[PDB]
């Protein structure tokens, strides 16, 4: 769509004044806005400290392990993660496109199939134990990426329990563990999310021919080239 | 004019000659007094934000006084200016007091002001007058007030109007008077334009639309009919959270009388610029009767007791057209990995077991006293048995007829299946009941900013909206 | 919930009690006008 | 004046309390004076990309071309630009000195041209 | 007990509500849990500009002079100072255990000397 701009107008209140839900709104979104351009325009984006993925297979603990460490996202939101493990699996798991989209893109759309990964067991959960063998397990993990996605989520509050007073909604965040396929043509893959993310204004002229991972990859595979 | 509404040209057409045959005979005119209004005018300030000159013109409503400024301060704007010191001087009166002090006035040629302070010499009240001619050209210095103030003054009016035989009102003069005076050579030459008949009789038309507020006994008696004219259904009902509240005071009755045989009364604000309803009775005893009557049922307290267990879906083939409701649970998809014995889980999907809801209404003048209504709520609960929990609201008038309604004939379809099995459609009474238990809310007051008429008190106020 | 007291036993809190000192007082209280007629001595009436 | 200082008060909300505008104000001039207070003294100030000026000069194209960026002021506003060209003027504005005084000044001043 | 967590929760007001103190507290709280933790989380901890200590004895003068300048304390406050010369004392104050403990620290601890 575009990039997030610096909000301008905030409301200011004066005496005997009746005040209306979006005159608070307006000042929330305000400052938090303000702080999260502090920090994603005056230090930067990404993974801050290791968050290096590991794989174990044993045979009395099955897992797949992620190092803690800190991360910024490219819309300022932390993200701090500390010794995951996870043990249990649920495929086809429908997840909404809009999940991936920008904030300010106000499109709906439809669900794509995913693999979910948890470190309890539950109802539809099969854990990682129950794998035939090892081999089994190495054709589950191949060609694969993590991605690790912070959900936002409108919850609206109980309106009777004791007394019946109007109530309104709360923002939740949650954390949830996908694991994509790298390259799948007509599926969601980690090069269509690369895609999107960084085809959206037109590079030059002389780099037009190359996908995202290639104009990346062609920038470290210089020097073993060309000299 | 007629004091009568018509569905058809013919009823109007009908009546022509009662109003005419009446109208000739000045031996059905009376004379009324209708006893208490209010003033309304301005105050003239100085730089020092203190008073020095007050208007004589008033009115007897607000609306009227808010209007006449444009072209006041137009006529005085023009026309008092361009003028030197030494005319302006001429404008202004000063005469001497009991205390040796001199108070000035001031008139122009008429617009006349009365002056506030008082001076120690003519001087001092010669400049206090080219001062306040120079000030009560600017908007800004201007002050709103009520006159006769610690209480506003009351006036009364005096007016005429036309009765058939035996007592009933067959018109009314629409302007007052402030004197007696006045009134008689109005109605002298009224009678004398009348008598000569140098007629003109014309039907007008009112709006398409119009609703009515209405107030019943508990016999279906009809009193307090309603004057004002409604554009649209939920108007009508916004407004009747403050006709019951307004109706609650003998303050707020205007008294309209007359030498023989005609009493009514007015039911207005509490600053009296609007009319809600007006009624005429032939006898003071019937007026004070039906004063006392209208006070009595706009307080009327109480409660009603709803058991949810009783509310349980029965049904056992919904094979058919329709079967039972249910109602709102409030669960998320996250309690799915969690017990159902939680005892937090438990309460939110299971709304009939030991629930009990109570609905009362909160326009009486005791149930509008928040530190009153906590009080009550609290001794309802110490009194109910150990193990049930209460639901607890105060409601409006729409929201409390809205329940009455589909409560009561759900209690009659009830009682019949049990009482020989002589019921019809009771599932669909009770299906017209279940929604409209989710839909009762609290009434608070509208929040207002505090600063140095009604301050916002925190959790106990309500938010407004953007337009 | 029931309402009991503090033990240096059961806890390590206690009830602090000290000695007022009469010559070392400060007083938090200040004047709503000043040197004005009706707030002040006629020892210190300036005639500004 | 003198340095922005650090905010010493901010209202607290307790039951059954009137509500003044002021606390609402004082809030929220709180939290904003703490945003601009991290951003002027633990990062830095002034411009931060190129904002470089070119004036160009064709016989059917007169314009004054500024190039994109961000920067910080010294009270922690931040202004960003994008390729701004500007082509028209107006002479003798007479704009006031006010604008250019430190947001804690309070007095009155005259303007320029 | 542990480290500062990072909110997931504020209040979202829709028309027709009755306010209450949890719904102002709860997002001021947030807002500044936002900022603190930007200071902390990314930036980091401890003295940034000197603050050097001197005791200087003179046969009129006895003081002790603290040096100006900036500091971040361990959960995002910022103290800064300038030039503060320290000339009485007070001996044998008792100061509340609470004063160096952490803001969720809930325990039982006797003032000190």
């Amino acid at each position: 769509t575009t990039t997030i701009t610096i909000p301008n107008s905030y409301p200011i209140f004066t005496p005997n004044q009746v005040l209306t839900n979006k005159d608070l709104n307006r000042v929330v979104t305000y400052l938090d806005e303000q702080n999260r351009l502090t920090r994603v325009y005056l230090i930067g984006m990404g993974i801050v400290a290791g968050m290096e993925v590991s794989s174990i297979y044993q045979p009395g603990d099955v897992n797949i392990v992620v190092a803690p460490g800190c991360g910024i996202t490219s819309e300022g939101y932390i993200i701090s993660l500390a010794e995951t493990k996870l043990t249990h699996y649920q495929s086809g798991v429908s997840v909404p496109s809009a999940l991936f989209a920008p904030s300010e893109e106000q499109t709906a759309a439809s669900t794509d199939q995913l693999v979910e990964l948890f470190e309890q067991e539950g109802n539809n959960r099969l854990a990682l134990k129950n794998l035939p063998d090892e081999n089994a397990f190495a054709r589950f993990l191949a060609d694969q990426t993590l991605v690790v996605v912070y959900e936002l989520q409108d919850q609206q509050r109980d309106s009777c329990l004791l007394d019946c007073d109007d109530t309104g909604k709360d923002r939740n965040f949650r954390l949830r563990y996908f694991l994509l396929p790298r390259s799948v043509p007509e599926k969601l893959s980690a090069e269509a999310l690369l895609q999107q993310g960084f085809s959206r204004e037109p590079l030059p002229q002389q780099w037009r021919d190359f996908s995202i991972n290639d104009i990346f990859q062609a920038q470290s595979s210089f020097f073993q080239n060309f000299f | 004019t007629s004091k009568q509404r018509y569905a058809t040209t013919e009823q109007a057409q009908a009546d022509q000659d009662k109003l005419l045959l009446f109208a000739l005979h000045p031996n059905f005119y009376k004379r009324l007094s209708y006893k208490y209004y209010y003033h309304y005018s301005w105050e003239i300030l100085d730089t020092q934000n203190q008073s020095i000159v007050r208007s004589d013109r008033f009115f007897p409503s607000t609306k009227e006084r808010a209007a006449a400024l444009e072209p006041l301060l137009q006529s005085l704007l023009t026309q008092l200016s361009q003028l030197d010191d030494t005319a302006l001087q001429n404008l202004v009166i000063t005469q001497p007091t009991d205390e040796d002090l001199y108070s000035f006035r001031l008139q122009i040629p008429v617009i006349t002001f009365t002056g506030v302070q008082r001076y120690f010499s003519r001087t001092e009240a010669v400049d206090a007058g080219v001062i306040s001619l120079r000030l009560i050209q600017d908007v800004q210095n201007y002050r709103n007030i009520t006159l006769g103030q610690t209480t506003p003054q009351k006036f009364t009016y005096y007016g005429y109007g036309l009765v058939d035989h035996q007592g009933s009102l067959l018109s009314e003069y629409t302007h007052h008077f402030p004197t007696e005076l006045e009134r008689e050579l109005s109605l002298q030459r009224w009678l004398t334009h009348i008598q000569a008949n140098q007629l003109r009789i014309s039907t007008n038309s009112l709006d398409s639309l119009a609703y009515i507020s209405q107030i019943y006994n508990p016999d279906n008696q009809l009193i307090l009919q309603g004057t004002q004219r409604y554009t649209s259904e939920d108007i009508a009902w916004e407004q009747g959270n403050t006709l019951m509240e307004l109706a609650q005071d003998e303050e707020n009755f205007r008294l309209i009388d007359s030498d023989d045989g005609v009493y009514g009364w007015e039911l207005t604000n509490e600053g009296k610029d609007e009319i809600f309803a007006a009624q005429y009775y032939n006898s003071r005893e019937e007026r004070t009767a039906a004063i006392a009557e209208i006070q009595k049922y706009s307080n009327d307290e109480g409660f009603h007791l709803l058991e949810h267990i009783l509310l349980r879906p029965r049904t056992k083939l919904p094979d058919l057209t329709a079967g039972d409701g249910f109602l709102p649970i409030l669960v998320t998809p996250e309690d799915v990995n969690t017990e159902p014995d939680d005892p937090y889980l438990l309460a939110r999907t299971d709304p009939y077991s030991f629930w009990v809801t109570i609905v009362l209404p909160y326009w009486p003048q005791r149930f509008r006293d928040i530190p009153f209504r906590r009080f009550v709520e609290r001794t309802l609960r110490l009194e109910a048995p150990a193990h049930i929990a209460l639901k607890i609201a105060w409601v409006n008038v729409r929201q409390m007829r809205d329940f009455e309604l589909a409560y009561r004939h759900w209690l009659e379809q009830l009682a019949l299946e049990s009482c020989e099995n002589a019921a019809c459609d009771l599932t669909g009474t009770l299906n017209r009941l279940l929604k409209i238990l989710p839909q009762l809310r609290n009434v608070y007051p509208k929040a207002t900013l505090h600063d140095c008429n009604n301050p916002a008190i925190l959790n106990q106020t309500a938010l407004g909206t953007a337009n | 919930s029931v309402i009991t007291s503090v033990s240096p036993k059961t806890s390590n809190q206690d009830h602090m009690i000290e000695e007022f000192i009469e010559q070392a007082i400060v007083f938090n209280n200040q004047k709503l006008e000043s040197g004005v007629l009706g707030y002040e001595s006629l020892n210190d009436l300036e005639l500004g």
